[PDB]
């Protein structure tokens, strides 16, 4: 129940069934750079740095929170 | 929000609804007491949009 | 004001109940049905508006429930279980208030 707020809300609603986000097989690879992200206003060339920062933890694990539907919206979800 | 393949960042005091959901393709027949997921009715106050 | 009445008040197993709104007033909102003396969203039945003209259903959707344009509510088949309150919100303006409640008895 994130918020405070009652709405007008124009989708049906279910508390049908529910489960545990997919957590993906797919694990955080950095290997390939990806997770980082560049330092503000510098540039480095042929090198290699130890910086420091905020980045993912490598070799955990994701998760799946693209929750969908049709027309219906299911209550525990939120 | 992603919104016309652009980005509507806004750090903005929004009061959320209580079931929040956003749409593919939403619409709205001119009713304009309708959120999708914050229903202020004011201008927000915020530092940045 | 609002008045709800159960027409019969007395209805026998499997038949028909109208949940009759009486003197409901005309720029709602939304309204909707809520089970029970609660306003917690997962008692509430059926969500219809008067101004997008669509009805939406809750949780404690059983699926033999109609909704209808005046506020009424019309059931199909009075199960041992539905016998308790019923309450009716109604919202305007962003504002709510709860004061339509209804109880019935089967037999
Ligand atoms: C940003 O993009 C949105 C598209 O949804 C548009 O409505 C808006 O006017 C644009 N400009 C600003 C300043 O928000
Ligand atoms: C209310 O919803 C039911 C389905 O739950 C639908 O058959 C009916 O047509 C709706 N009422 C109106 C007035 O559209």
């Amino acid at each position: 129940y994130i918020g405070d707020f009652r709405c007008i809300q124009l989708v049906n609603s279910n508390g049908a069934n529910v489960s545990a986000p997919s957590i993906s097989t797919e694990t955080v690879e950095v290997s390939q750079g990806l997770g980082t992200y560049y330092v503000l206003d510098r540039v480095y060339l042929n090198a290699t740095l130890l910086l420091t920062g905020y980045y993912p933890v490598d070799g955990s694990k994701f998760r799946n929170l693209a929750l969908r539907g049709t027309n219906s919206v299911s209550l525990s979800w939120f | 929000e992603p919104y016309n393949g652009v980005i509507m960042a806004s750090v903005c005091q929004y009061t959320i609804c209580q079931l929040p959901y956003t749409d593919c393709k939403p619409n709205t027949n001119g009713n304009k007491l309708i959120g999708f997921w914050h229903t202020d009715v004011k201008p927000p106050i915020c530092v940045l949009k | 004001e609002v008045t709800i009445e159960a027409v019969p008040p007395q209805v026998a197993e499997d038949n028909n109940v109208l949940l009759l709104v009486h003197n409901l007033p005309l720029a709602l909102g939304a309204f909707a049905w809520y089970k029970g003396n609660t306003t917690a969203i997962d008692k509430e039945i059926a969500r219809f508006v008067p101004n997008s003209n669509m009805n939406f259903t809750g949780q404690a959707y059983s699926g033999r429930e109609i909704i209808y344009s005046n506020g009424s509510l019309l059931f199909q088949m009075i199960t041992m279980k539905d016998m308790g309150v019923y309450t009716l919100d109604m919202t305007d303006e962003n504002y709510r208030r709860t004061q339509a409640t209804v109880r019935f008895h089967v037999h």
